[PDB]
RNA sequence: UUGACCUCAAAUCAGGUAGGACUACGCGCUGAACAAUAAGCGCAGGAAAAGAAAAUAACCAUGAUUCCCUCAGUAACGGUGAAGCGGGAAAAGCUCAAAUUUGAAAUCUGGCAACAUUUCUUUUGUUGUCCGAGUUGUAAUUUCAA
RNA sequence: AUUGGAUAUGCCAUAUAAAGCGCUUUCGAAGAGUCGAGUUGUUUGCAGCUCUAAAUGGGUGGUCAUCUAA
RNA sequence: AACCAUCUAGUAGCUGGUUC
RNA sequence: CAGAAGAAUCAUCGAAUCUUUGAACGCACUGCGCCUUUGGGUUCUACCAAAGGCAUGCCUGUUUGAGUGUCAUU
């Protein structure tokens, strides 16, 4: 396959060839729209393995936003608000420079019968999926507020319990 | 400005951009359909050019011929982008499939009765004859001059059947031919069978269109007076007779003064027009007769001594026989125009030709 | 600007004469239409519905996951890389994974055209795995004429940095 | 007081021809109660509002029952021709959507249901 | 040139969807004073969140999450203050990315036409056909327990 | 009246199919501006900034055990 | 500068009171 | 009080109706409009009245046209 050979181009991001086209893309991005859509993945590896499928009702997005909270999370954030009608499946990095870190957003559009036909991702449909990113459902937003599994990760401890038979 | 006889009337490029069409899609829609211009009796204040009502344009709006052309245009670019690709398999199947159109309900609009539509059908009558002689060409099309020739063909074969011709006309463009059909006058010109040439000077498609409306026009006109006379619409055709030159003689008429000649046999050799003389004698209830030459399936033939007239424009007859004394087609255009038989002896062959007097003419 | 030599050698592309050629041999293995294919499929339905074995086919390989397996695979003679993908870094690694496997190769121009060829808007790369005995010989001559018109040409243009 | 069942059985215009009849009628009363009306006026205006609002009923039962019999079998019909319930029902994936399961997922129910067994004492 | 592809736009074009309100409980962000404190802001549901171990342990080993009891006012820290084990309530497991279907994109939305179906003339589908999506990858298969 | 899961039974069933178990002279892909390092702030976690990986590797524990993140 | 709502039952060694 | 004699200032409730605003949506916030359709009328080309519509962001598709594009193009 050539997502193996994708893959591991990809760790290799200040090398002859990423270097030069992180740089040729930054300055392409900033000529854009701070939101702009994108008609493909920029990292086709990257968001096939995030859960992106090139089918109706997947929708990438491209977004800058300035360095200097999460840069990831705001980058989920902002784009839910500019396109209110998807949902936002995941996120991931694809450029940056001195100044601004580019992100691109997967969203899936939960009125699309191919999404809704489809039992894989027939999940975010559900009313309770509404702006993941906003309460911290996504990827990086669980990453945010320490959600995981481990010794390395309040209401039950300031309150009295009292009985019936004390 | 924005109101009155400037509303009243709507200027050709405004029309076009209330109906959303081009120039070209304009001009067929209005010649199918029933527009004309319409000049304002104040043309400054109409201009607040050519001029329409609003109405017309307001009934054009919903009309289905701009979507019919459209979807035509859109099938077309994508019947090319088939063949641009290379898969010829898919622009061969997609043509049988092509958009096509129907004029029954611009027809039953601009004409609500038969009446109308056989009054205004002079000039589709006319239109069909002309285009019945035509050469073909790249402009016109092959199954039209045929489909044009088979109406005039029924056309005629109905007048000779219902004897509603009423007088002929030998002019220098062509035969001019009054019949009264329904009460209704209805004149027609048929040209010639001579070897003329395209003037490349005239719109081929605004003349495709009026014929392929009149056409259409001509057919349903047909049709009824089939159904109304009892006779098979479309006529039964002989494919035989038809590449032998019959004529009229291939198109049967299968059942599904107005005896002025009918007591006689006319003979027509290879000199004269032998199309228009035949169908006079038809609608006369006469039996006319073609040499070989002229055509296929002739009832009699030269030899044949029951011939009472024979009509020969040549100025020598070296097989002359008798009782089969030469006449000349004045003397027929002449007789059917009058309704009574002129003397063949004034019009024989070799004799000055008589004044053809125009029966239109008062 | 200055582009490292793994971009670089996708400007140099197959010169017109010899991909005219190729696209000669391509033409002949195209993949069956969705009509075509469902045409043969309902023929054989009809002689199974009513009452009753064949060759294997033969096509032209697409498709980037599956050319690149063929690759690995040693099982392509010719494989064809488009010029312009969107994502250069799609290609970027097939002029070398080629030159790896002993595969000759060529960089062609207009992705579309590829695409045109497997009846798809668009194609990354085309490949040519194993052809009919009456084109073994087109197919050869073809390979030479890469070696040529491709390999032995450029080549040392291909390892130096372009642009500036 | 006109009765709804046989205010069901004629045709929309003359049945529009008895709705400006009671109107003016109601207009009237009107006119006679402000210059001296009696109970019954009172009363003639209350039976005819009703009157009024019976016929208005079968008028618009009746063109919205037209309706939809000619949208019967159509893909897209009118807003209002269509369930109301609530907006998050309408939203909510059908019964037919919730069942789909992937192919994987059917071989699993269909080798390995869940058995119905018992265990003895 | 025709013509494909990529763009960039347009349409009172077709089908959709978001906003506002409630906010006891819930999940984020932010934050003073006298502490994830009130407030402030953002977002849900009938529950939410969490969740099938990059988890504990040092044993004869345990086995997703959540809640209760205990551990324990203990270790640790500098008065704050857990957790493993243990006892209960409830229990259910799974889905992708990374493999060549390559002897055949096997996948999907939509238009149209019929046929059904209904909490329902209001709902939800089926079959056929055409178009589009898709090879820069849609199905089947696989998820380490293999 | 509207419904749910079963039972019984008629019809239909695209099974040339699809599974579990068993056996191997054949194979077995595992998520990166992440992990991690330095440093600066918020309340160890988290966040910014600079740098930036590996392949029996990596994480967490007591050579060993356990786990398999992004 | 003013006004309003909440934190708040904020802070009291001190003042007054504290029931047959 | 009054009022009707399937009555009821009744209950149930699956059908209809539901004025102006308000997330409030043609622009405005009183008014001013746009397009289309329909009709008036004794004032018929038009005018007038009414009705139907006319917010924004974004997703899927449809149609159309541009390009400084890639080619194709003997």
């Amino acid at each position: 396959g050539a997502y193996k050979y994708l893959e591991e181009l990809a760790k290799k991001k200040q090398s002859d060839v990423n270097l030069f086209l992180s740089r040729v893309r930054a300055w392409e991005y900033r000529q854009m729209n701070v939101i702009h859509r994108a008609s493909r993945p920029s990292r086709p590896d990257k968001a096939r393995r995030l859960g992106y499928k090139a089918k109706q009702g997947y929708v990438i997005y491209r977004i800058r936003v300035r360095r200097g909270r999460s840069a990831r999370c705001t980058a989920e954030e902002r784009v839910g608000r500019y396109c209110s009608n998807l949902r936002v499946l995941n996120s991931y990095w694809v450029n940056q420079d001195a100044t601004y870190k580019f992100f691109e957003v997967i969203l899936v559009d939960p009125s699309h019968k191919a999404i809704r036909r489809d039992p894989r991702i027939n999940w975010i449909v559900n009313p309770v999926h509404k702006h993941r990113e906003s309460r911290g459902l996504t990827s990086i937003g669980k990453k945010s507020r320490g959600i995981g599994k481990g010794h390395r990760f309040w209401l039950r401890h300031n309150t009295l319990s009292l009985r019936r038979y004390r | 400005g924005k109101a009155g006889a400037a509303r009243i009337y709507i200027t050709r490029n405004q029309a076009l951009k209330k109906l959303q069409l081009t120039l070209a899609d304009f001009r067929r829609i209005c010649i199918l359909k029933g527009v004309y211009p319409r000049e304002p009796k104040n043309k400054k204040k109409a201009n607040k050019v050519t001029f329409y009502y609003t109405k017309d344009i307001q009934y054009l709006l919903h009309e289905p011929i701009v979507q019919k052309f459209r979807e035509y245009k859109v099938f077309a670019r994508k019947l090319s982008k088939a063949l641009g690709k290379g898969e010829l398999e898919t622009a061969k199947r997609l043509e049988a499939r092509k958009p096509t159109y129907s004029l029954d309900h611009i027809i039953k609009e601009r004409y609500p009765t038969f009446h109308d539509a056989l009054k205004d059908i002079d000039d589709a009558l006319s239109m069909l004859f002309l285009f019945s002689t035509m050469p073909v060409t790249d402009k016109i099309g092959a199954a039209t001059v045929a489909n044009c020739e088979r109406l005039c063909a029924e056309f005629q074969h109905y007048v000779i059947r219902s004897n509603s011709l009423r007088k002929a006309f030998l002019s220098i463009k062509g035969i001019y031919y009054q019949a009264e059909i329904f009460g209704e006058q209805i004149t027609w010109i048929v040209p010639y069978k001579f070897a003329q040439s395209v003037p490349t000077d005239v719109d081929f498609r605004i003349m495709h269109t009026f014929l392929e409306f009149y056409q259409a026009l001509m057919g349903f006109v047909n049709f009824k007076l089939y159904n109304t006379l009892g006779l098979r619409y479309p006529p039964k055709i002989d494919v035989a007779k038809s590449e032998s030159a019959a004529g009229l003689a291939a198109y049967e008429l299968e059942e599904s003064n107005t005896s002025l000649f009918s007591n006689f046999t006319f003979f027509l050799s290879r000199e004269v027009p032998r199309f228009s003389l035949e169908f006079v004698i038809r609608a006369f209830g006469g039996k006319v007769g073609w040499d070989p030459i002229l055509g296929s399936g002739s009832p009699f033939s030269e030899s044949d001594p029951v011939i009472t007239h024979h009509i020969c424009d040549r100025p020598h007859i070296s097989q002359k026989y008798e009782g089969r004394i030469y006449i000349q087609p004045q003397w027929v255009y002449d007789s059917i125009n009058k309704g009574i038989l002129e003397r063949t002896d004034l019009y024989a062959c070799g004799a000055t030709l008589p004044p053809h007097l125009s029966p239109f003419v008062k | 600007l200055k582009v490292p030599p793994a971009i670089a050698q996708f400007q140099k592309t197959l010169d017109k004469n010899t991909a005219t050629q190729v696209f000669k041999l391509l033409n002949k293995y195209r993949p069956e239409t969705a009509a075509e294919k469902k045409q043969r499929l309902v023929a054989e339905a009809e002689a199974v519905a009513n009452g009753k074995v064949s060759k294997k086919p033969y096509n032209v390989k697409y498709g980037l996951n599956h050319v690149v397996a063929l690759i690995e695979a040693k099982k392509a003679k010719l494989v064809l890389i488009a010029s312009d993908v969107d994502p250069i870094e799609l290609v970027v690694f097939l002029p070398a994974l080629c030159k790896k496997m002993g595969v000759p190769y060529a960089i062609v121009k207009n992705k579309a055209r590829l695409g045109t060829v497997i009846h798809q808007k668009t194609a990354a790369v085309l490949a040519v795995t194993e052809v009919r005995e009456e084109d073994k010989n087109e197919l050869a001559s073809i390979v030479s004429a890469v070696d040529a018109n491709f390999s032995a040409k450029y080549d040392e243009s291909r390892r130096k940095w372009g642009g500036g | 007081a006109l009765k709804t069942f046989e205010l069901r059985k004629q045709s929309q215009e003359n049945l529009a021809e008895q709705l400006q009849e009671l109107r003016q009628e109601l207009a009237s009363l009107r006119v006679q109660k402000i210059a001296g009306g009696s109970g019954s006026k009172l009363s003639k205006i209350k039976t005819t509002r009703k009157d009024i609002a019976r016929i208005l009923t079968v008028i618009n039962e009746s063109n919205r029952l037209a309706a939809r019999e000619a949208y019967k079998n159509k893909k897209y019909i009118p807003l209002d021709l269509r369930q109301k319930k609530t907006r998050a029902i309408r939203r909510a994936l059908t019964p037919y959507e919730q069942s789909r399961k992937t192919l994987k997922q059917i071989k699993k129910e269909r080798y390995f249901p869940l058995r119905k067994y018992a265990l003895k004492a």
